[PDB]
């Protein structure tokens, strides 16, 4: 989560969020909207 | 590069010798060498 | 790439294992090109 060496001021998320603006309709916004929520669980969550 | 041992010849040479020299080609078999190698007779070698 | 990328792609072709051939370049009067020829034993030894 602290540590993505992709870019050196570019977050994860970041492309994934502008992506999701990018498009106007509502239906693909939300199909664009819920991945990063779903990673976000994926990753704080751990092995729990 | 495979190659194979063929033969000897010695010649006899002193300090106080006459300057011999042949008057024909000397002629040595290597027919069997040639077999060991393997390429026909009247192929090809070095 | 950018300094991020390039220093862990750096690191990871470091951690692996490679060849190296030295030389020791003097001048020589011409600038040139030399190859490299590698030779493999054979039965009889010679460097075919």
């Amino acid at each position: 989560l602290f540590s993505d060496p992709e870019r050196g001021e570019e977050s994860f998320f970041y492309r994934q969020i502008l992506l999701a603006f990018e498009q106007r309709d509502y239906c693909n916004f939300e199909v664009q909207y819920e991945v990063t929520h779903n990673a976000i669980h994926s990753w704080i969550g751990g092995t729990s | 590069s495979h190659c194979e041992f063929a033969g000897d010849i010695f010649i006899l040479g002193g300090a106080n010798e006459m300057p011999w020299e042949f008057n024909l080609p000397y002629h040595f078999d290597i027919s069997k060498a040639v077999e060991h190698l393997g390429k026909k007779l009247n192929g090809d070698y070095v | 790439w950018t300094i991020p990328q390039l220093e862990e792609v750096l690191k990871r072709q470091r951690a692996q294992d490679r060849l190296f051939a030295g030389f020791l370049l003097h001048n020589i009067g011409t600038s040139a090109d030399v190859q490299l020829f590698i030779c493999v034993a054979t039965g009889n030894g010679e460097r075919n």
